[PDB]
RNA sequence: CGGAGAGGUA
DNA sequence: CTACCACAACGAGCTACCTCTCCGCATAAGTGTCAAATTTA
DNA sequence: TAAATTTGACACTATAATGGGTTAACTCGTTGTGGTAG
């Protein structure tokens, strides 16, 4: 089984998982620390931000990649705000903290 | 959007109104006649935006043409829908309730603070009782709870004076009123005057809560939770299936539950129901509301329909499937593909044969892009389809595409980090990947159907990433021991050894060659066998003391195969390597040395050379398994039939009635054993030694032929067990209680088995089956704990000049050497100089990393010892430099800065989890009348010293053991010199002549009795536990004197030489006898994975070892108690301390004799807290490094010793301080020791008192849980209690560990992106 | 004991057991206290005047037939002559309004011949929240000049009371009180202008009531008094019958709801019940109150039984279909179709009316 | 496109 | 007054992948006016 | 928009009915109460 770019989930935005709905490999947490020990920081990235859960990065990949520049532009995972907002709903007030 | 903190913080109603842009007021979700969402509902437009991109419900504005308006039809701002997931509400409760996180989890967080019991506030809570919060009259004083009649009693009699309520409002008054700076103030003056423990301890928590609220500016009101938040709606949502049903999450079920109550409680306060009514409705809504919050945590969980409990957000935030380990550290990815593997023989260490399907599917944007700038299509869409039906012009494209455009295969469980690497694809037709042979002992990958998945790389930084630091050819040597990890693995060594072996006369033997290419001529001529034992020509290149190669040519006996393979070996290398037969090990150390003398890439094309080259000439061998090759020995029946009677004539005997059956149980287990010992020995032998058909000498001997000994004597697969349960005889098998089964299994699997012993061996195979899946779900976890613990160490500094160390000594237990010196300081920087006259007086300057010449030139001049720099004693902070950790065993070279070591060392540790002259030192000691010397030390140690100066054993007498040489004399080996009795100890003296019964008489601290051995009248003391009210106050003492009377003194102290002899002692020396000096008077008595665990965790053993805490003399203090109490006085000052020993545990030490700082008191597992509070940090590490390192050795798996020591470090972070100067700590803070030592630097630069400390021992659970990041720890473990006691402590993230930016989204602060976070700070800093 | 429960339905039956249970008479002097608190805050507040004002001008406004005659009585051609007769009464009372005993005696006569009018709740409630918000109005000027009193002079509240008491409407008093030449007393002139706007402020609500202070203040607290006893007898049948709830409410459960917000609900019809309950029928409470609670419970049942509302009638229909599958399940040993279920269900029905029926 | 239950592979 | 033990409660348990089936279950009494939002030309 | 009409909401039934269903009930370490006895 192979995929590229399919569709997506609805609460954590990521891609879907199983053949049969066409979904992509779990990069589960044992890879990233093999990763982390290799000192592989933007490998990691990329697999964090761009190929995952974050809308602009990703539909910017693909743009780019058509347009055969190989540069990254990060942003905040849909995940992490997905947390926040429950942990808000919680009563716990948390926020990042700009500097 | 840039940030460097992520502040946590209690929410006050006006901050939860300030999120919010609406109040939801009605339990109703959609419509359903038009699937339109509802005013004020659940997922009402008004307050939580447009449901479609720029459009409003009613259909009034349906363009971009108004960006951002509000509709006067139907208030629906024109926006966007993503802010459907980004906008909170807010429900206004009636009756305020409490938080649960801040009532349930322990500590109460509230009980604490106000200083009630949890029970009082629940009993409050539920409306069961009533609290007064104010009274004037001196009757009724704050937090009294009241029952009911109580209550009435009262407001019938004052009514007016007092104020008692009951619920949760009462509670919220409570807090409200209560101020805490007062409290606080009064709680430290109240905490000067006496000091219990507990009490001190509860008065501590109970300040330092006060103390968070004060310092962190939330109120305590704000546990009281009046406004409820309520999720944005596509977070939450309700989608329809296929099936036109929908399928709806549990938060909608909770918040109908909660906002129906809600409703209905207002509804009954405005309809002035009666009191038990509205108290009704108030409990419930607290339950909805809890039941919001958590499920499963106050009561009864509210299960939904399927009558399962629904999932609350505090579920939808912790455990093992939510958001944090779930879908912030590991996610899905896209341009990923996964197949099954297969063998690829023809490729290199860097290529990888990726199917042409998978790899047009990855590369689909990199085509399209390739194929728009070639000008073959004018549109993506136009791209898109001309991919889809795969033109040649689009595979010729795609083979442009992929060329030098490395990808990563990855296979799980991804055990150590050698589990992902980075390889060049090449395009092969079919479906499976093709793997190279020798990265499969990396991989752990079998071909029998395993699976893997393959990543893409996408930007230039990734690129590059990949090809210097993933690449294949890069990680040849293992990273938790400096050995290589591409090795040939069981057919290219069965090749190389059926090379390089040699038979005795196979064809042309005596032959004569011009070189190896005349042998190789030979070979594939057909004239000469391989096996050949020829003359050859061989010139060998050497490297002199530059890198230049010199070249000596000559004579060598060799065979065709050793000629053949001197073909395949680079320049360099001599000829001593190839000339003995190859097993792995040989060839293992071949690719060690080359690549230790030459480098990298000719270690990489040797390498490859050697695994072609092994394949074809095992193709070529022609070894084949046969029913014949498993050769029977031939006297296995009469062993067995020697065995089967001597075990009917035991039973016979025992039959008879002569000895116990448990005896004749172990005799019988005995005689098998001896039996199948002799079995095996017989088979081995015949097997060995079976090619005894020879010529052109005689009759001749060899090596076997045999393919079964080919294939265990290589090493190639199997070894002797395999062999023996094969063709020899099966053995003794394990019942499954444990117990071994007294009849063995004679047949092998050759003779077949009958129905029982197959039966029989059905149970161990199972057993062994299970413990498999058991030990790797351990290791996992154990793994898990030990990444968490050391994810933040990294490498910032290069130096940091301290002068501290370990003293790497060869460890000598038992009769042998476990791991040389050299294993023990290969890689490690010399702290300290080696200053010994010796032989040759080496002498190493401090600073040196010490290479394989440094080291073998240590082993020639015989060092003993060495002291080096460790990870645990450096001086750096938040980190640790580059000298003090080594050499990167990874590379071979020091260490980069930058390098996350902590990962590394829990990789190593983690993964093969699921494998599981004599001189006398620190003597003090008294000649006997005879020579055989007795010492009356408890640590005295006596080496076996070479002629050399090298130790090679080591053991520890008893106390008053007896030995015959002493120090400086040479023994021959053989000679036993500790002799002592096993069983009991004496009570030897110091002082000769005759011996006076002074302070015991009998009838109240002896017992007048003969002996049952000797018939002679003893005078033995009965113990204390047991004697009259005349034996209660004074202790029986054997005073020594001389032949008249007088107590003589011991030489060298003013103390007379008594010795208060214990209880339970058989004495049999009487009176009128010669007592000479040191001579006894009595004789008294005295799995792996778990042990990891527990050592790496620090339990404390179940049974103590008691150590003594001051120097000085032992005496008893507290009588007529089975419970020992022990004076410890010192000889200089007062004893301010005390022990306390129970009844039945054993003391090794008695009270007439003096012990110094740490010494045992009671035998014993020692536990590591007191180790490291008595004897030192270095005492603890080497400790835990020698018993981890014991367990790593038993099964023999060969770790570094570093990785164990920076985990120890990592384990040391938290200094709790026993006296303060002038910093803002007060007493008995676990507070992080890097602090304590940065703010006594700045203090003495500013020169003032200091601060005093003491680093504490805690196990690696909650050293990770104790970390100054509260987030990595709320994605570890407990997240409820780590994120409340965040929460109420007002904390904040700096985000410097490598998790923390994992699951933020940025680069970790190691490795390549470590600079850029340098600089980062060099920005933040300086401005 | 109050000890080890968590379950709130045990801790709510614990205390709903305490009360006993009532007999065949006692429910009769239950509802004979509250018919005799009803009658007597209705002839507390029938006594007021600017009250016949308001009923006189409404029953005036309702004879130009803007709105039914059934809306405001609902029981004792024949309502036109006795509000012309009661507004007979009401200008004889005016001509007579100080000229003095026989205007009390026409007032009094007003409100027994007012006795046997039973009105609609609606029109009774403005009238007594109307009573309240006035008199919540002068017990706000009474409070500030309470304020004013021991604001500043730290005297005794008796000497003043006793003062403010008799007239409280001039200004004597106030002169009177600093005429006593107490130490506190001269020092009250500082608010001498602040006590004459509440001294006039009083006097207007004295001209929008007609009469003294005390005589509104007696007639509120009868009022008062009279409310206390008719809540109280209402809450001592309420709480009495809780276990008739239960009773009725342990049949519908495990259809949506919780048994306790089925609890409430069923409380909620009792209430109701009990404020429509009249014991001159000579029928037990329980035959009446069941009504109420089954019709409560079961309209909670069908408005927040699931995720999504459905209408009542379309709740209704469902079931008129859920016992018409039954039953034909029943008769025929297999599941009804849909054009079976249209011929036996309705004339107006077809098959795909109820197609659409079916959620 | 979710969640449960059952089974299978490494 | 406080050193000590036995119970209760709570939080923890490799990884990745594939296939299939299930989720408004037994229960329930109908009328009557008034407003009103969707529906034809 | 004027008018129709099927939806939707609320108010009202007068014999006596008077306390509810229920599920399922390893191993280990840490914390906090609850006495306990001298
Ligand atoms: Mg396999
Ligand atoms: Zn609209
Ligand atoms: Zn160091």
């Amino acid at each position: 089984h192979a995929r590229s770019t399919g569709s997506y989930s609805l609460v954590t935005q990521q891609p879907l998982g199983g053949k049969a709905q066409f979904g992509g490999q779990r990069f589960g947490e044992m890879e990233v620390w093999a990763l982390e020990a290799y000192g592989a920081a933007y490998t990691l990235q990329e697999m964090l931000t761009v190929k995952s859960d974050d809308v602009n990065g990703r539909t910017k990949m693909y743009k780019n990649i058509v347009d055969g520049n190989h540069q990254m532009e990060p942003g905040m995972p849909e995940s992490f705000n997905v947390l926040l907002k429950e942990i808000r709903s919680l009563g716990i007030n948390i926020e990042l903290e700009d500097e | 959007e840039e940030f460097d903190a992520i502040k946590i913080a209690l929410a006050s109603p006006d901050m939860i109104r300030s999120w919010s842009f609406g109040e939801v007021k009605k339990p109703e979700t959609i419509n359903y006649r038009t699937f339109k969402p509802e005013r004020d509902g659940l997922f009402c437009a008004r307050i939580f935006g447009p449901v479609k991109d720029y459009e409003c419900l009613c259909g009034k504005y349906k363009r971009l043409k108004h960006r951002g308006v509000i509709c006067e039809k139907c208030g629906v701002e024109v926006t966007q829908t993503k802010v459907r997931r980004e906008r909170m509400g807010h429900i206004e409760l009636a009756s305020p309730t409490a938080h649960i996180w801040f009532l349930k989890s322990l500590p109460s967080r509230i009980g604490l603070l106000l200083d009630m019991p949890l029970r009082d506030i629940e009993r409050v809570l539920y409306f069961e009782s009533y609290v007064v919060i104010e009274g004037g009259m001196t009757n009724l004083e704050r937090q009294q709870i009241l029952t009911e009649e109580q209550y009435l009693d009262a407001l019938e009699e004052f009514g007016d004076e007092f104020d008692a309520k009951m619920g949760a409002e009462a509670i919220q008054a409570l807090l409200k009123s209560m101020d805490l700076e007062q409290e606080c103030e009064q709680l430290r003056e109240e905490l000067n005057e006496t000091n219990s423990e507990t009490k001190r301890k509860k008065l501590t928590k109970r300040i330092k809560l006060l103390e968070a609220f004060v310092q962190s500016g939330n109120k305590p009101e704000w546990m009281i939770l009046t406004v409820l938040p309520v999720l944005p709606p596509d977070l939450r949502p309700l989608v329809p299936l296929d099936g036109g049903r929908f399928a709806t999450s549990d938060l909608n079920d909770l918040y109908r539950r909660v906002i129906n109550r809600n409703n209905r409680l207002k509804r009954l306060l405005d309809l002035a129901a009666p009191d038990i009514i509205v108290r009704n409705e108030k409990r419930m809504l607290q339950e909805a509301v809890d039941a919001l919050l958590d499920n499963g945590r106050r009561g009864r969980a509210i299960t939904g329909s399927n009558k399962r409990p629904l999932k609350s957000l505090a579920d939808m935030i912790k455990g093992k499937q939510g958001r944090f380990r779930q879908n912030l550290l590991g996610k899905r990815v896209d341009y990923s593909g996964r197949s099954v593997i297969t063998v690829g023989p023809y490729l290199r260490l860097h290529q990888c044969g990726l199917p042409k399907k998978m790899a047009l599917e990855l590369f689909k944007p990199f085509i399209y892009g390739k194929l728009e700038l070639r000008g073959l299509a004018t549109t993506i869409k136009a791209a898109k389809k001309m991919v889809e039906r795969e033109e040649a012009v689009v595979w010729d494209i795609l083979d442009e595409v992929i060329r030098e455009h490395p990808v990563l295969l990855n296979r799980a469980p991804t055990l150590h980090r050698l589990g992902i690497q980075a390889f060049e694809p090449v395009l092969i037709e079919g479906k499976a990947i093709q793997l190279h042979p020798l990265v499969c002992a990396a991989y752990n990958a079998d071909f029998d159907g395993d699976q893997m998945a393959v990543h893409v790389p996408l930007t230039l930084e990734a690129q590059l990433e990949a090809r210097a630091l993933m690449m294949s050819t890069n990680n040849i040597l293992s990273p938790a021991n400096g050995e290589p990890i591409i090795v040939p693995s069981q057919d290219v060594v069965l090749g190389l050894y059926y090379m390089t072996r040699d038979c005795v006369n196979a064809k042309g033997e005596g032959m004569v060659l011009t070189g190896p290419k005349e042998a190789e001529r030979l070979y594939r001529s057909g004239l000469a066998s391989l096996h050949a034992r020829v003359k050859v020509r061989i010139t060998e290149y050497e490297k002199d003391a530059n890198g230049e190669l010199v070249a000596k040519t000559s004579l060598k006996d060799t065979t065709v195969g050793r000629a053949i393979l001197w073909m395949i070996v680079p320049k360099g290398l001599p000829y001593s390597i190839v000339n003995q037969a190859l097993g792995k090990k040989a060839i293992s150390k071949m690719l060690n040395t080359c690549y230790r003398i030459l480098g990298l890439k000719p270690t990489v094309i040797f390498a490859d050379q050697i695994m072609y080259t092994g394949f074809a000439y095992a193709a070529r061998s022609g070894a084949s398994v046969g029913i014949d090759d498993m050769v029977i020995p031939e006297k296995k029946h009469e062993i067995i039939s020697e065995a089967e009677a001597e075990v009917a004539e035991i039973q016979e005997q025992f039959q008879s009635g002569l000895v116990t059956a448990g005896e004749r149980y172990n005799k019988v287990i005995d005689i098998w054993a001896a039996a199948n010992d002799r079995v095996s020995k017989a088979m081995m032998d015949n097997l060995q030694t079976e090619t005894v058909i020879n010529r052109d000498g005689q009759e001749e001997k060899q090596v076997s032929f045999n393919s079964i000994y080919m294939m265990a004597d290589s090493g190639a697969r199997g070894s002797a067990a395999q062999i023996r349960q094969l063709a020899g005889m099966r053995g003794l098998m394990a019942k499954p209680d444990g117990s071994i089964i007294e009849t063995p299994i004679t047949a092998n699997f050759r003779e077949g088995l009958n129905v029982l012993q197959y039966f029989i061996s059905t149970h161990g195979a199972r057993k062994g089956l299970a413990d498999t899946a058991l030990k790797t779900a351990n290791s996992g976890y154990l793994t898990r704990r030990l990444v968490d613990v050391a994810q933040d160490l990294v490498v910032t500094e290069d130096d940091c000049g301290t002068h501290e160390g370990i003293m790497m000594t060869p460890v000598i237990e038992g009769g042998d050497v476990k791991e040389p010196l050299r294993d023990r300081v290969l890689g490690r920087v010399t702290a300290e100089d080696v200053l010994k006259p010796g032989t040759a007086d080496i002498l190493v300057p401090r600073n040196t990393l010490l290479h394989e010449q440094w080291c073998d030139l240590l082993e020639e001049n015989s060092v003993d010892a060495v002291k080096v720099r460790s990870v645990v004693s450096c001086d750096t902070d938040f980190g640790v430099c580059a000298h003090c950790y080594g050499r990167d065993l990874a590379r071979g070279h020091i260490i980069n800065k930058g390098e996350a070591i902590g990962v590394i060392a829990a990789q190593s540790i983690g993964e093969p989890g699921t494998q599981l002259s004599i001189k006398l030192s620190n003597v003090k000691s008294v000649v006997n009348s005879s020579g055989k010397l007795v010492i009356t030390s408890r640590n005295t140690e006596l080496k076996l010293i070479d002629e050399f100066g090298r130790t090679k054993e080591s053991y520890k007498v008893p106390y008053g053991a007896v030995l015959a040489k002493g120090d400086g004399e040479q023994v021959a080996g053989g000679e036993t010199v500790a002799n002592w009795d096993p069983h009991t100890m004496p009570v030897i003296t110091e002082v000769s002549g005759f011996v006076r019964f002074t302070d015991m008489i009998d009838g109240q601290t002896i017992t007048r009795q003969t002996d049952e051995l000797t018939g002679l009248s003893s005078l033995v003391v009965l113990d204390s536990a047991e004697r009259t009210a005349g034996g209660k106050d004074l202790r029986p003492a054997l005073k020594i004197v001389d032949a008249q009377g007088n107590d003589v003194l011991i030489p060298g102290t003013d103390m007379p030489a008594q010795y208060f002899l214990p209880g339970k002692a058989i004495v049999q020396l009487e009176d009128g006898v010669q007592i000479s000096s040191g001579d006894t008077l009595a004789r008294i008595p005295q799995g792996g994975l778990p042990r990891v665990a527990d050592l790496f965790e620090a339990r404390r053993p179940k049974e103590p070892a008691i150590l003594a805490e001051i120097s000085g003399i032992v005496s008893f203090g507290k009588e007529t108690k089975g419970k020992r109490r022990l004076v410890i006085t010192p000889v200089d000052g007062s004893d301010p301390y005390e022990e306390m020993i129970p009844k039945w545990r054993q003391l090794n030490v008695f009270e007439g004799e003096r012990v110094e700082r740490g010494d045992v008191i009671s035998d014993g597992p020692e536990a590591p807290h007191d180790i490291l509070r008595l004897r030192g940090v270095h005492a603890v590490t080497r400790y835990i490094v020698n018993e981890v390192q014991d367990v790593y050795r038993l099964q023999g798996v060969k770790i570094n010793d570093k990785h164990i020591e920076v985990i120890v470090r990592q384990m040391l972070r938290k200094a709790t301080i026993v006296n303060a100067g002038s910093s803002d700590f007060l007493e008995g803070e676990q507070v992080e020791y890097s602090r304590v030592k940065i703010a006594n630097r700045e203090l003495e630069a500013n020169g003032k008192v200091g601060a005093t400390y003491s680093r504490d021992l805690l196990g690696i659970t909650k050293a990770s849980l104790a970390t100054e990041s509260f987030i990595s720890a709320a994605s570890f473990q407990e997240t409820t209690r780590v994120l409340t006691e965040a929460a109420v402590a007002g904390k904040r993230d700096e985000l410097r560990g490598l998790k923390e930016n994992v699951i933020v989204g940025r680069l970790i602060p190691a490795g390549t992106g470590y600079a850029y976070h340098q600089d980062r700070m060099r920005r933040r800093a300086a401005g | 004991e109050i000890g080890r429960t968590t379950d709130p339905v045990r801790m709510y039956m614990r205390e709903m057991g305490t009360v006993e249970l009532l007999t065949r008479e006692g429910e009769i002097d239950i509802a004979k206290r509250i018919e005799d608190g009803i009658n007597q805050v209705q002839c507390s507040v029938a006594e007021y005047p600017e009250a016949i004002t308001y009923l006189l001008e409404q029953y005036d406004r309702v004879e130009a037939e803007e709105a039914r005659l059934s809306d405001l009585i609902t029981g004792f051609e024949l309502a036109r002559e006795k509000f012309a007769e009661l507004r007979a009464q009401y200008v004889v009372t005016r001509d007579t309004i100080k000229a003095h005993a026989t205007a009390q005696e026409e007032i009094l006569k007003l409100s027994e011949v007012f006795k046997q009018f039973r009105l609609v709740p609606k029109q009774f409630d403005y009238l007594v929240n109307s009573m309240r918000v006035m008199m919540d109005r002068v017990r706000t000027q009474e409070r500030l000049i309470m304020k004013l009193c021991v604001e500043q002079c730290k005297m005794p509240k008796k000497n003043f009371i006793t003062l403010f008491t008799g007239n409280e409407t001039s200004d004597t008093w106030f002169n009177a009180a600093i005429a006593m030449n107490k130490p506190w007393s001269e020092k009250l002139h500082d608010v001498s202008e602040e006590v004459h706007r509440a001294l006039q402020k009083l006097q207007q609500i004295e001209e929008e009531t007609g009469l003294t202070i005390e005589q509104v203040k007696d007639i509120n607290r009868r009022m008062s008094i009279g409310e206390a006893k008719a809540r109280r007898a209402k809450k001592e049948m309420v709480e009495a019958n809780l276990r008739l709830v239960i009773s009725i409410a342990k049949k519908y459960t495990n259809r949506g709801l919780q048994f306790l917000d089925l609890i409430q609900e069923g409380n909620i019809g009792l209430m109701k019940a009990v404020d429509k309950f009249e014991y001159r029928r000579g029928y037990k409470f329980s035959t009446y109150a069941t009504w109420w609670i089954r019709q409560a419970i079961t309209r909670s049942i069908a408005d927040q039984a699931r995720t999504i509302r459905i209408p009542v009638h379309m709740i209704e229909t469902i079931n008129k279909l859920n016992r018409i599958s039954r039953q034909m399940l029943q008769e025929m040993g297999r599941e009804p179709t849909p054009e079976e279920l249209a011929e036996r269900m309705l004339m107006p029905e077809d098959k795909i009316r109820k197609v659409l029926k079916i959620a």
